[PDB]
């Protein structure tokens, strides 16, 4: 599995950019494929959505009617072209892939993403802290906040745990409340009820750091929170 | 002759001795039990997508996805709560008369006639499904495959006899065999540990997949056997016979409990499982309809009709909250 | 009330049905002719002249076949032929070279079953090089005495196939089908096509009810 | 006079056994799942265009002969329903006997032509027309085109005193009653005349079984309103004679075509 | 001479059997049933809030 992106670059406002997610290593034909952006040091922010065989297109209403989705199954090939873009669209464009079925991670692998500069209702997620320093060995609790109850009805509890080591792309940890998700360590383990969502990690060990963050689904757009780093 | 006397005499004497100790039929002491009434079953759900006869249909681990395999050359798993097509597996060859959903849910492996018992695997790291090892080395057709472990599966074939394999060698281990006819059914026991294969000369003999070692033989029927299955003690096993008879037997007392015929009845069974109390013994019969048997009365407390052609197989999910029933009409449907 | 992924789950349910229709839809559109006949009756013959289970997949005249040889079960317990209900028309395959009685009974035992009660059949015996030398050795009394035609391949034939059809036990709902003409000239898989034609065209019009 | 409720004695019974007759055939299909195949999508349709003929146009017809004062208009539409029921029955016939020629003469293709979008295309596409040519007196022929009487509003409504002749005769029989009988006859021709070539007299029985059936019901009234156009004249019991006999196709529809489908025979006998 | 030893041998071992009769498991078949009626959701329809479907 190897998401790649390009196209990146520097552009002036009300130009029209677009960008490619080049797909090699999976089924790209079956797999809902999303698009994230992060904002310098500021955090992770969705985008839009495609699902499996361009039925369902969803946005951002912050670029609701803007930015358009193109997918080509024949080629392995996602777009996202810009129409028009402000000093706020420069971030951090990544390319993430997902399946739902009964039981599934659909935000489990997250391409390597491409960077993008400009030059110069709603749930609300809310992150405690932005830095908490710890050492190895230690355990340690993150926690962040919803507007609504996520727990729908189905059961379900649509929160997902991520993970952004410095210098690389984020990657899934818990992709509802409590499961685990592919080839990560055993280590990690989440609990909550209602509103309050918390992540445990024991036995801290030194690749554990870097900035967390939690998503929410249950309805678009999808809202991350603020992001807590862990630092030693 | 000397040594077909000793094996006559001993087969004799040792009956003498099961019929000696044979206290009473069970029917004598349970008759002072309440029955239970009419289990009149409602379909809930309607499973359509099907588009040839269905033959076998296998509960999943967690009692809510379920496989089923017909002439379409199609495997589809789906999802008992919202009648939706998880997965739709095309196979090879379309000649597909048993396949069996492992205890994990990591495996579906389905074959038939063409003697090769194929492995699917679903959880893969590409979102699509692709066949982890196909188990050749058999020279008739397969049935009732059934997943002991995520490398260890039972199954058995028209060459009279049940081959144990290993699923990451690709080899049989070990072989069992002892039949004098087609081996058309058998399940697992719930222990995983024990099996009771029945064969087209009706008998059916317990098996250990451990030491390949013919523990039991069971004989009562006129006819092939077509269906087998465990009592979910692990302790009973009934069988259904082309003798349109349902037949229960006890690995321990080694004779026929009770068999569950009734006169109108007119042809045979084809599928038969089991309630998660062992309280009701489902079977699918051949004319259209299946036949909800009080294990213990014998009586038809309830019967399942639609199904416009011939039920061919049966499914009780582990907790026992459904009923899965499958017939040439290309329907399957959830009776609760 | 679905939540957000159940739409996505009900969109794939509905990807996956579609796929299953036409896929049906194609399995529909081939013809399925099963395969009988007792040892060396020439099954291989005819596969390998013509364009466990045995599956051989070819087309003729933008028509697709699908004859499964059930020859390779070495169990004679026919636990599976109910499974070859609804093929367009069996194969029975023999030879003229007390073999012929163990034809005569299959042929019986196939025609009378239930699950091919309406299945027409079509018997083939092509190879005829070599069916009229014997001939001048002994008539058809070597095992069968009632004979009393003149010892010719032109009557022994025709005697031999009326006393195999003699063997249809009911001729109203089914019909038989017979080749004689040499395996050497490429007019077997023809005859193949004439009969599944006639098959279907009965078929269709059986269902309309103008017959 | 006696021949009123005779009229109206022989026209209620008629609707009331083609009501019972195409609710058992429609009771049939469905119990059956294997009955809904190409053909008893036809047949179906057919019986639901029967029941109504037998359900609306019967008290309808009853209603037309006592005539009272219930405004043209309304009155109009009474008689542009009983059209399109009618016509609808004609034409899922002209499906039928055309479902029958492609089956016989595509030979193998047909069932890889005949799929159920097109069945569906057909036979909404019948049933549509049916609804143009009987609603088609609200646009334009209609006695008012010619009418002198401009307060011709209210009146006690006769079938004479509403839809111009011109009408019955030049469109509705000789282009959506004649033309199905005239091409249904050239089909039934070539049909039978191929299933002899490549085999038979029990097919022969039933195609003109209907061929005959269908005119002896339609042509009778055709032809008295052929010539009540033309300055002729026409008995009163001859009238009602035409008109029993078209009812009489509704309810005498289902044993000729449906009781002719063996399938449909002992599940009818099973029921 | 050991081509029958070994059917025999299997005899000998269904010879040697801990042998409980029908009568001392026919309480065992009724104890599993009656003491697990009440899980069962067939058996003793379960409400039909918890009926999932
Ligand atoms: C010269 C002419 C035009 C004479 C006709 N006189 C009619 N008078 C009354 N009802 C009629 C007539 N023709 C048809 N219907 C009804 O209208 C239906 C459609 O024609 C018939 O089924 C019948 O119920």
């Amino acid at each position: 599995v190897q998401l790649v992106e390009s196209g990146g670059g520097l552009v002036q406002p009300g130009g029209s950019r677009k960008l490619s997610c080049s797909a090699s290593g999976f089924a790209f034909s079956s797999f809902g494929m999303h698009w994230v952006r992060q904002a310098p040091e500021k955090g992770l922010e969705w985008v839009a959505y495609i699902s499996s065989g361009s039925g369902t297109i969803y946005y951002a209403d912050t670029v609701k009617g803007r930015f358009t989705i193109s997918r080509d199954d024949p080629k392995n090939t996602l777009f996202l072209q810009m129409t028009s873009l402000r000093s706020e669209d420069t971030a951090m464009y990544y390319c993430v892939r997902s399946i739902y079925y009964y039981g599934s991670s659909p935000f489990d692998f997250w391409g390597q993403g491409t960077t993008l500069t400009v030059s110069s209702s709603d749930i609300v997620m809310t992150q405690a802290t932005s830095s908490v320093p710890v050492t190895p060995g230690e355990s340690v609790s993150i926690s962040c906040r919803s507007s609504k109850s996520l727990l729908h009805s189905n059961g379900n509890t649509y929160l997902y745990w991520f993970l952004q080591r410095p210098g690389q792309s984020p990657q899934l940890l818990i992709y509802r409340m409590s499961n685990l998700a592919s080839g990560v360590p055993d280590r990690f383990s989440g609990s909550g009820s209602g509103t309050a969502f918390t992540l445990t990690i024991s036995r801290l060990e030194a690749e554990d750091v870097g900035v967390y963050y939690c998503m929410q689904h249950l309805e678009y757009p999808l809202t991350f929170g603020a992001g807590t780093k862990l630092e030693l | 002759d000397q040594l077909r006397q000793e094996a006559e005499q001993l087969k004799n004497q040792i009956r003498d001795a099961r019929k000696a100790c044979a206290d009473a039929t069970l029917s004598q002491i349970t008759n002072n039990i309440d029955p239970v009434g009419r289990i009149q079953m409602r379909t809930r759900r309607t499973l359509r997508g099907h588009l040839a006869k269905i033959y076998a249909m296998h509960w999943g681990t967690d009692s809510r996805l379920l496989v089923s395999a017909s002439q379409d050359g199609k495997l589809i798993i789906w999802d008992s709560y919202t009648t939706n097509k998880v997965h739709a597996i095309p196979l090879r060859s379309s000649w597909v008369m048993t396949c069996a959903y492992a205890p994990s849910g990591n495996y579906v492996a389905c074959g038939g006639l063409d003697n090769i018992c194929s492995i699917y695997n679903l959880k893969t790291r590409e979102g699509n499904v692709r066949v982890s090892r196909e188990l050749a080395g058999h020279t008739g057709y397969l049935s009732c495959c059934r997943f002991l472990d995520d490398n260890q599966i039972v199954t058995s074939s028209g060459d009279t006899t049940c081959a144990l394999w290993d699923i990451e060698t690709g080899q049989q281990t070990t072989t069992f065999t002892g039949h004098t006819g087609d081996v058309m059914s058998l399940s697992l026991a719930p222990d995983t540990r024990l099996f009771v294969s029945g064969a087209c000369d009706a008998s059916a003999k317990l098996w250990d997949v451990r030491e390949g070692m013919c523990r039991q033989t069971f004989t009562g029927h006129e006819s092939d056997i077509n269906a087998i299955c465990f009592f979910p003690n692990g302790n009973a096993f009934a069988t259904g016979s082309d003798d349109a008879t349902c037949r229960l037997f006890d690995l321990r007392a080694d004779q026929e409990l009770m068999t569950y015929s009734h006169d109108n009845i007119i042809c045979g069974i084809t599928s038969v499982s089991f309630s998660k109390s062992g309280r009701l013994l489902l079977a699918g019969y051949d004319d259209f309809n299946c036949n909800v048997w009080d294990a213990l009365k014998a009586d038809r407390a309830g019967v399942l009709a639609g199904h416009d052609n011939r039920v061919s197989c049966l499914g009780v999910t582990d907790d026992g909250m459904a009923v899965a029933t499958g017939s040439w009409d290309s329907f399957l449907k959830i009776w609760n | 009330t679905l939540s957000a992924e159940d739409k996505a789950a009900v969109e794939r349910s509905k990807m996956i049905d579609r796929n299953l229709r036409e896929d049906g839809e194609k399995a529909a559109r081939e013809v399925k002719l099963l395969l009988l006949g007792a040892g060396e009756s020439g099954k291989s013959t005819i596969v390998k002249q013509m364009k466990g289970i045995v599956e051989t997949h070819f087309t003729f005249k933008d028509l697709h076949f699908k004859m499964f040889d059930v020859g390779g079960q070495r169990s004679e317990r026919k636990k599976w032929i109910h499974c070859f209900e609804g093929v367009t028309a069996i194969i029975f395959c023999v030879a003229l070279s007390n073999r012929m009685h163990e034809s005569m009974k299959l042929f019986d035992s196939i025609c009378n079953n239930k699950w091919f009660t309406d299945t027409s059949i079509i018997l083939f015996l092509n190879k005829k090089d070599l069916f009229e030398e014997k001939i001048k050795k002994s008539p058809l009394t070597i095992c069968y005495p009632e004979y009393a035609g003149s010892n010719t391949y032109e009557e022994a034939a025709a005697y031999i196939q009326c006393q195999f059809e003699d063997l249809n036990k009911r001729k109203d709902t089914k019909e038989i089908y017979t080749h004689f003409t040499c395996a050497t000239d490429t007019k077997n898989v023809q005859f193949v096509f004439d009969a599944v034609t006639d098959v279907i065209i009965k078929n269709n019009l059986k269902d309309c009810g103008l017959f | 006079s006696w021949t009123s409720v005779t009229y109206i004695t022989v026209e209620i019974l008629i609707g009331l056994c083609a009501i019972v007759g195409n609710v058992l055939v429609i009771w049939v299909v469905k119990l059956n799942p294997s009955l809904q195949t190409t053909t008893f999508y036809f047949i179906v349709s057919l019986a639901l265009a029967d029941i109504a003929v037998g359900v609306l146009v019967m008290p309808l017809a009853i209603v037309i002969s006592l005539g009272v004062t219930i405004h043209f208009y309304s009155c109009l539409f009474m008689t542009c329903l009983m059209l399109i029921f009618t016509h609808a029955s004609i034409m899922s016939l002209l499906a039928i006997a055309v479902d029958r020629y492609l089956r016989v003469k595509l030979t193998v293709r047909y069932r890889r032509v005949t799929t159920q979008r097109r069945i569906w295309l057909a036979l909404g596409l019948c049933w549509l027309v049916s609804f143009l040519v009987g609603l088609t007196p609200m646009f334009g022929w209609n006695m008012k085109l010619s009418s002198a009487d401009e307060n011709l509003t209210f009146l006690p409504c006769r079938f004479r005193s509403v839809m111009r002749m011109d009408y019955m005769v030049y469109f509705s029989f000789f282009l959506w009653i004649l033309v199905p009988l005239v091409v249904m006859c050239a089909i039934y021709f070539d049909i039978f005349y191929i299933i002899r070539n490549r085999l038979e007299f029990k097919t022969a029985k039933s195609l003109l079984l209907v061929l005959f059936l269908f005119a002896l019901c339609w042509l009778p009234l055709s032809i008295i309103n052929c010539i009540l156009y033309f300055d002729g004249q026409v008995p009163q019991t001859v009238l009602y004679l035409g008109i029993l006999l078209s009812h009489a196709n509704s309810m005498m529809n289902p044993i000729v075509y449906a009781y002719k489908i063996k399938k449909f025979k002992e599940t009818y006998l099973l029921i």
